[PDB]
């Protein structure tokens, strides 16, 4: 006799990200070396961390100039990979094929001005649950940080992960708990005759940035 | 180098002998027994088919590269598209065995029966051409002498009836490919490519897209 | 190669009590094995004999190579031919023999001639295409050039699908001379060359004795 | 090594399922994100 | 998860000659002892070879009778398996199921003839390629033997395989290489008062008869 | 219970190509020996390497005569294995059943001349990229070899493979990369009374000369 | 031990495959075509 | 040994998947081109 098998119910359709491979049918072959291509990755997390890309700000610029009066918001914008100011980075851009992310994102700030133009600046992270704030003062009393400008062009800034959940979602709804995080907050402290000069802003991965569930959901 | 041109001696130069270097080569596919297995069709008879490897036209991988050999052994696999069932008998059968079932017979299985059967010739080795007769009863073959003419005398000669693997028989047998097994040839024989009429023989390759 | 207009590359091939000698040697080109193979199998039944004394070497004509003769023209010889010595007469006493074949082609005209031939020793010549004759390199050869040589030496073992022939029946080899590059005569070559065949069948066996006509 | 999760051995040959690689003789942006400044460039009061 | 299968085309319909054994449905039977039975064979050759069986010669008897006349062919037939001659034998009816033989076929003579009955016979090989020979004189050139009567009635005598293949037919066509391997010749040299006798002939399978290649083809 | 198994979509089919055998039907058949037959062959580029066949020049011959006059260029072809002075060759006969190939290829080139007939030859490779050479001058700036006439009748050489990629295809299309490696150019430097004499060629493969991935295209 | 040809043993056991045997307490025509007399009974000369 | 590329063993004895191979008493093509005159026959200067 021969071995008895139950063929099943439920199980064989093709699935398209499934864990198995199809059958062979042309062998033995060899390919042209290529080892040690220059310029590999493995990670698509590690380009995200080395290679900061641009913000947009209003006017489809990467910088923000310092202004010249009384309000003292250089920019606000939502924690949101889905944010206008964010959606030409490398950051939105890994972020839209994955359905939750959590951890560290970075931003840099580079003063572009000349030699005799000195400005201070505040960024501060707004947690979600009240207004975000519209003064250095009552941002003061935020996770926020201040720096000035002199011989080092760039200030970077690790964006906490705080939310009550694990993970949030990388796309966004309606304001609800899982798609928005809050604010971030860049307003200018003074200046010392900067008027007109452009700080530009990048956004990196942090160190336990992370993007978990692929989807693909049309897109780009 | 130079060498004695008639001596028939193969002399290989490489790319050192004016700086350069010879590299490493992988020749995996162009041996005789990879190369060989893998199926080719032949156009079948609509019921008794004998299974003869010089079916396969000449043109074809297959039958390109057999009809460089002179002397060849391999086993065989078909698979056959038929209506009812496929019975085989082998090398030496009478043709009237071919209805009778307990020579393998197998039972129609859509969509195609594929079989792996033995050499069964009575010979040591098979021949893709044979510069003879098989029939005794005949006047002696003569020894020709002369130009290329003279070897036209043999056109009228089938191979020797012992040349096969046997033959099938269904009711419609509307496909068949064969599938040489362990193959081995001996004595080459030439291989043709297309005679161009241009410079270079040019056909579309495939390539991308738009 | 060795010497002053004319040449020491000296071959003398002996088979049974007939020798032949040439100056202008070349080698000999040892056709897909050096060694027949087993001479007794299973379908001889252990009756089989060998026959030394129909080793030796016999001679035909072939043709006259001439200046109007173009590449691509052949003569062929199929083997074994008609034989009027004891060779020939063991073709009518057993049923079944083999043997290979020790060959000796001679082309003599002088060094003042220009020209090739190609000589081959193909089995199983059934037919030859023209494009063909491009790749007949691919048999047993070898070339006679007038500057260099006059004489082509192949040796070739038995070949067939059937251990013992039945040579009534089925010719295994064909000797093969070709015209590669035209005769040329200029003012001192020979006006034509005569070429000649020198063979000697070599490991004869026979089996199955034939009854008389008496 | 990708999106594969079987626990038994394929039942072909790798020279099959696969291309060969041969040599001559992560990676970068792996090393280019290891490399990267984690620290403070000045003087940290308190 | 479950083990997944390529279920194969080409492959599962019943042949007739498979190497595979059906399911079992009624078990735990023990059959009645049958131990030591008389007679078993195992191998067809065996009584191919331990029993020989007779010959057909013109008239349908196993005997050629001794001719008293000027010829001395007492019979010629052609070493076929499917000569008239074989065809009443076990040997032949054995054949007929392979398509291919080698080996030995071995001949016996009995004479049986009165003790004042003497004669001397000849048996010789005729192999394909030219016609048998009608004389014994020309017949001595073949692969030969002679024996006279005496104490002894039988002689024995081996036809040799004797072909360019390794193997011939069984089956014969029209005359061919693969299924007609020559003649054998039965002389009478003299004899002495033997004006009637029957010599009667047999044959049986030799040490290396061999039978290859199973065929169902109709017949019996 | 038994054993559960998924019966996959997507595999099963006949593939004409692939790395599975039939089931068996007839056992147990015993071939007769082979063993020592002469004239095997394994890798056909074991012969490709072993016997040169010849090329083919205008008016379908394999030789070049050397012409008097001031045109030196005794041939120029293509180096492609689809040339038309390829196309009598082994080698151009077992390339068309493969896409692609590396290696060296062996020229090798008999005077056929008198012994008082004398000549110096030049085979150079022209890369591709610029207009092959018309003039042994302008090509003694490619690789290129010369020789003379003497005892020795052969030369042989060896074309390089130099291409941009590991592999070059046997096909041609249109001139392109993948496709048309160049020209080898056959010149004459002078000769001293060989007018009308033949200079035959062949090509063998060379040492690492490598076809890879069959393919069926039509055509012989 | 026919005509079957499987290299892995049988799912079932051998007292469902086959009927079983029993004993109280080739062959025949092997023996007797072995005991068959090859020789000569002559003297043989030469 | 051609284009078969499964990695265990074959269900059927290998006396039924193929015909058996016997025995009395690459090889010449690779033999030939090995044993090809590789050098030079000149002398070399520089």
């Amino acid at each position: 006799g021969i071995f008895p098998v139950a063929c099943s119910d439920g199980y064989g359709g093709l699935v398209t990200t499934d864990p198995k491979t199809a059958d062979p049918v042309y062998g033995k072959v060899f390919n042209p070396p290529r080892n040690q291509l220059p310029g590999r990755f493995t990670n698509l997390l590690d380009v995200a961390e080395a290679c900061p890309t641009f913000l947009r700000f209003e006017g489809g610029v990467p910088y923000v100039t310092t202004k010249t009066d009384s309000d003292r918001v250089l920019a606000q914008f939502d924690m949101s990979l889905a944010a206008k100011h964010m959606s030409n980075t490398f950051l939105a851009g890994l972020a839209q094929y994955y359905t939750q992310y959590s951890g560290t994102i970075n931003l840099h700030f580079m003063f572009t001005g000349p030699t005799d133009a000195k400005a201070r600046y505040m960024v501060a992270y707004a947690p979600p649950g009240m207004e975000p704030p519209k003064t250095p003062e009552a941002a003061a009393h935020c996770i926020h940080a201040e720096w000035d400008t002199g011989l080092n062009s760039k200030f970077t800034f690790s964006i906490p992960y705080l939310s009550a959940a694990d993970y949030t979602y990388t796309a966004s709804d309606v304001a609800e708990t899982t798609n928005v995080q809050g604010w971030v907050c860049l307003f200018q402290i003074t200046h010392g005759k900067a008027d007109g000069d452009a700080l530009v802003v990048l956004a990196s991965a942090g160190k336990d940035f992370e993007l978990r569930l692929p989807v693909d959901a049309r897109a780009e | 180098t130079t060498s004695a041109g008639e001596s028939a001696d193969p002399v290989t130069t490489t790319v050192e002998n004016y700086g350069g270097e010879t590299q490493i080569q992988r020749r995996q596919h162009t041996d005789v027994s990879f190369i060989m297995d893998r199926f080719v069709k032949v156009t079948p008879q609509n019921q008794i088919n004998i299974l003869d490897l010089m079916q396969v036209p000449s043109h074809t991988l297959v039958g390109g590269l057999l009809r460089a050999s002179t002397y060849y052994f391999s086993d065989l696999e078909i698979a056959v598209k038929h209506e009812g069932d496929l019975t085989w008998v082998p090398n030496g059968a009478p043709e009237k065995a071919l209805d009778n079932t307990t020579n393998p017979t197998a039972y129609h299985k859509a969509p195609l029966t594929r079989l792996a059967l033995p050499y069964t010739a009575p010979h040591r080795v098979l021949a893709t051409v044979y510069n003879g007769e098989c029939r005794y009863s005949r006047n002696a073959v003569p020894n020709l002498r002369g130009d290329l003419q003279v070897l036209a005398q043999k056109v009228a000669r089938t191979l020797p009836t012992s040349f096969n693997y046997g033959a099938i028989k269904a009711t419609r047998v509307t496909e068949l490919l064969y599938r040489m097994k362990r193959a081995e040839t001996y004595c080459p024989r030439p291989l043709l490519a297309i005679h161009p009429t241009e410079a270079r023989h040019k056909q579309k390759i495939v390539a991308p897209v738009k | 190669e060795e010497t002053t207009l004319l040449e020491d590359r000296i071959l003398t091939t002996r088979n049974g009590h007939t020798t032949s000698t040439t100056q202008s040697s070349v080698g000999v080109t040892y056709g897909y094995a050096t060694a027949e193979d087993f001479v007794s199998g299973p379908n001889t039944s252990g009756l089989e004999t060998r026959v030394v004394q129909a080793e030796r070497f016999f001679k035909t004509h072939l043709f006259d190579w001439v200046t109007s003769d173009s590449f691509g023209r052949c003569h062929l010889l199929e083997l074994p031919t008609d034989h009027k010595g004891v060779y020939g007469s063991l073709t009518d006493s057993y049923a079944y023999m083999r043997n290979g074949w020790d060959v000796e082609v001679t082309a003599v005209g002088n060094q003042f001639n220009g020209g090739c031939l190609l000589v081959a020793m193909v089995p199983e010549l059934c037919s030859i295409q023209k494009r063909e004759l491009y790749q007949l390199t691919l048999f047993p050869h070898q070339f006679i050039n007038p500057r260099t040589n006059m004489t082509a030496h192949i040796t070739v073992p038995f070949v067939g699908v059937n251990r013992y022939d039945q040579y009534k029946v089925h010719k295994p080899w064909t000797l093969v001379v070709m015209v590669v590059a035209p005769l040329t005569v200029n003012t001192e070559g020979a006006p034509q060359i005569k070429v000649y065949a020198n063979i000697a069948p070599t490991n004869v066996h026979v089996a199955g004795e034939f009854p008389s006509k008496e | 090594s990708g999106n594969t999760g079987s626990i038994i051995n394929n039942y072909y040959m790798q020279q099959y399922q696969n291309s060969m690689d041969t040599q001559l003789g992560n990676d970068w942006f792996s090393k280019l994100a290891s490399s990267a400044f984690s620290g403070l460039f000045g003087a940290l009061l308190a």
